[PDB]
């Protein structure tokens, strides 16, 4: 009943209760929702995980798609990529976790130091 | 005898 | 990410190791984690100062802080050495205005701390109050009065000044949250009448752990009014025997179809213990500790317990009823076996080596073991290592000290040595017997995941102390009496002492003059001689201190020093 319009410009049409699982589109929400932030590939995927109420997939398309249940204020999709992510961050180096995100460190040698003294020494 | 031992919590009685 | 998200993100990330990870990925995630986090676990309070935690960490709900080390539960510590909570209090009031959780642990805690809680916290949920003393059923009657959501009142082997029971009808009528309650420390009588009304009115709680002051006739009430109970502390556990009051009794506690755990049993009367039957196919946990029952009454309420997976038992159970819970408890994880009469040299009980090897055998997931016992052999010990390489936790006490293998007359080094090279995740040891350094040279080898070692009356030489500094990985806390280990081992290893919680050593052999080097050469430990004799320097360097606790800090020396101890 409702047409959600990706930012590639392509319309999806989508029974009423699977858009309301958005709130940003509930909000919205007739010639098209546009969702300028969001892609056809992961409006695509945000769409199948609505109907149904799938993490088997790679790095780059789980950040996009965080970001689109983000923006589309979607909590039960926003709760299982959340906790996908908090999965690769348990019982990692801080080295281990900056290679997994492609993250620069960027304390001085001095800053860190500190900070790891007082992590073991107070709060473990 | 000895202080704090044995190593319990018990009074001496 | 968008901020928002990261937050998110590390909601679902509670262990205090990963939240600190985290914290130092990049100084983006720092502020963000510092932001969120829920709860702080502070093992020692003089590691770091309220302001700083306060600071980094704004938002906290729950704090847990420990104080004195573990040899204060033996008289070791001489009182007003410190572990005062009120400067904490202090500075959570103004800051951690929606705190709903403090657990502590061998703090000093006053009735001006209490009332502070209650009046400061709005949302306070849970007071753990664990082997703590300073306070009395005042400051117990000031957090009744005062707080309404509270959930969680646990005094566990707390020292209590037991002014009056009248605290615990300060709960008001609308008051129905409680969850948890533990009294069994307090030594004076709650209204019963007030009691009654509370459990009553609180349909959601599941422990309750009663003092002795309530009589073993009145328990039957309590517990027809808490059908959902999933642990129950009995009061007394004695009456004159009559046939009513034992039916009433049996049919309360047939009622209660949710409890796993049991304890208390004061003054226990064997008359009285089958009542619990038929409790017993579904508990997980007994504690018998303080029942003076004799071996067949024990085996008989142990038969009917298949489920069990924890026991605290006297040594009454001798070693023909371990042999009987061998055989019956296969999901048995961690035993403890009390000693009756710790005080007396010969022994009162049929209790030895031969009860521990028994559970060894017949148990394949014990994991955790304190034993005291009187006698012991290396056959014993190499037996129990091998038949149970899981074992995480082996604290073994034979009451007199430097005894060596009875049949042998050997040290136990080697039946030691045996339990480290065998149980390669053992996490904490404690030790006793004749050892000479050579147990100290299987410890450095082999106990690569130990965090708490006790150690007393043992080995030769500081060669002993230095294996152990030098050799175990995973060290924690190490804590030592009576033993000849002095200047050259903890000079050493002093950078080891970086890596670890403290070092506790009493009536060794380490001077005045090691202490103040130590002192010097680390300035981020604190080394506190902990000394009765007045100034250390009115004595010659080499001499021996009474005590020396020595901890790493971000705080630097603490304020709160009294006159006998003194910071290097
Ligand atoms: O992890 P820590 O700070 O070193 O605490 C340990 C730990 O207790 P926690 O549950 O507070 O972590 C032990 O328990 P386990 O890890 O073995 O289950 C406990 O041993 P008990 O089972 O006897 O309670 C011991 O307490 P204690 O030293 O009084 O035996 C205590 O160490 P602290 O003395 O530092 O609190
Ligand atoms: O672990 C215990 O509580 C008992 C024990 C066995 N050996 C010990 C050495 C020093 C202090 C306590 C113990």
């Amino acid at each position: 009943k409702i047409v959600l319009k990706s930012s590639d410009g392509e319309s999806f049409e989508v029974e009423e209760a699977v858009a309301l699982e958005s709130q940003t589109i509930a909000h919205m929400v007739d010639n098209g929702v546009p969702l300028p932030n969001v892609t056809s590939k992961i409006l695509a995927k945000v769409i199948e995980y609505c109907k149904r109420h799938f993490m088997k997939i790679d790095q780059a398309t789980l950040f996009e798609l965080i970001l689109a249940a983000n923006y589309l204020n979607i909590k039960n999709l926003l709760d299982l990529t959340c906790q996908t992510v908090a999965d690769m961050i348990k019982g990692k180096t801080p080295e281990e976790i900056r290679t997994t995100f492609n993250i620069k460190n960027d304390f001085t040698p001095e800053e860190e130091e500190e900070v790891r003294r007082e992590n073991q020494w107070a709060f473990e | 005898q000895v202080v704090g031992w044995p190593p319990v919590r018990n009074y001496r009685k | 990410f968008p901020e928002e998200v990261l937050e998110h993100v590390f909601s679902f990330i509670q262990l205090d190791k990963d939240r600190n990870s985290v914290s130092l990925v990049c100084k983006s995630w720092y502020e963000i984690e510092r932001w969120c986090r829920r709860k702080v676990f502070i093992g020692n309070c003089y590691a770091v100062s309220p302001a700083t935690v306060i600071r980094r960490f704004p938002k906290v709900r729950s704090v847990e802080l420990k104080g004195k080390p573990h040899f204060a539960d033996f008289n070791l510590v001489p009182d007003g050495w410190g572990g005062y909570v009120y400067p904490w209090i202090e500075a959570m009031s103004s800051s951690y205005t929606w705190l709903e959780e403090i657990r502590l642990k061998r703090m000093v805690v006053t009735d001006d701390c209490l009332e502070l809680i209650a009046k400061s916290f709005k949302n306070f949920k849970v007071l753990v109050l664990s082997s703590c003393e300073g306070f009395s059923t005042d400051g117990l009657a000031a957090i009744a009065a005062t707080c309404r959501n509270l959930k969680e009142l646990d005094l566990r082997e707390s020292d209590v000044d037991d002014v009056s029971g009248h605290w615990l009808s300060h709960f008001p009528d609308t008051y129905t949250s409680l969850v948890s309650l533990n009294i069994s420390c307090l030594a004076s009588e709650v209204s019963f009448s007030a009691l009654e009304r509370l459990v009553t009115r609180c349909p959601n709680l599941k422990s309750l752990k009663l003092n002795r002051a309530v009589p073993l006739e009145k328990l039957a009430t309590l517990l027809q009014r808490a059908p959902q109970l999933e642990e129950l502390g009995t009061g007394g556990y004695t009456a004159e025997v009559r046939p009513d009051v034992y039916s009433g009794l049996s049919v309360a506690l047939s009622g209660c179809k949710e409890l796993r755990c049991l304890s208390g049993f004061w003054d226990a009367v064997p008359a009285y213990l089958p009542a619990v039957y038929s409790v017993c196919s579904r508990l997980t946990t007994l504690n018998l500790s303080y029942a003076t029952v004799q071996s067949y009454d024990l085996v008989k309420l142990l038969c009917q317990c298949p489920k069990l997976q924890r026991l605290w038992v006297l040594d009454y159970i001798e070693d023909a009823g371990l042999e009987v819970l061998a055989s019956t408890c296969k999901d048995l994880r961690e035993l403890r076996v009390f000693p009756s009469e710790p005080f007396v040299m010969e022994p009162n009980v049929a209790l030895t080596e031969q009860g521990l090897v028994s559970v060894s055998m017949g148990c394949p997931k014990l994991e955790s073991v304190l034993y005291f016992c009187r006698q012991m052999t290396n056959a014993a010990l190499i037996t129990i290592a091998r038949n149970r390489p899981n074992m995480t936790r082996f604290r073994l006490c034979i009451i007199e000290p430097k005894a060596p293998d009875y049949l042998t007359l050997e040290p136990l080094d080697i039946g030691f040595g045996a339990i480290v090279e065998h149980c390669k995740d053992l996490r904490r040891l404690s030790l006793s017997g004749l050892l000479t350094d050579k147990v100290f040279e299987y410890i450095g080898t082999y106990a690569k995941k130990m965090e708490m070692l006790s150690v007393a009356f043992a080995g030769d030489s500081d060669l002993g102390m230095h294996h152990v500094l030098s050799g175990c990985d995973s060290l924690r806390k190490l804590e030592i009496r009576d033993c000849p280990f002095g200047d050259k081992a903890l000079l050493a290893n002093a950078s080891k002492l970086e890596t670890m919680r403290s070092l506790w050593m009493s009536s060794c052999s380490v001077s005045f003059g090691a202490c103040k080097l130590l002192g010097q050469k680390m300035p981020k430990l604190n080394v506190e001689v902990i000394d009765e004799r007045g100034a250390p320097d009115s004595r010659p360097e080499s001499c021996p201190v009474e005590r020396v606790f020595i901890y790493r800090t971000v705080a630097g020396p603490r304020f709160d020093m009294p006159g006998f101890v003194w910071n290097m």
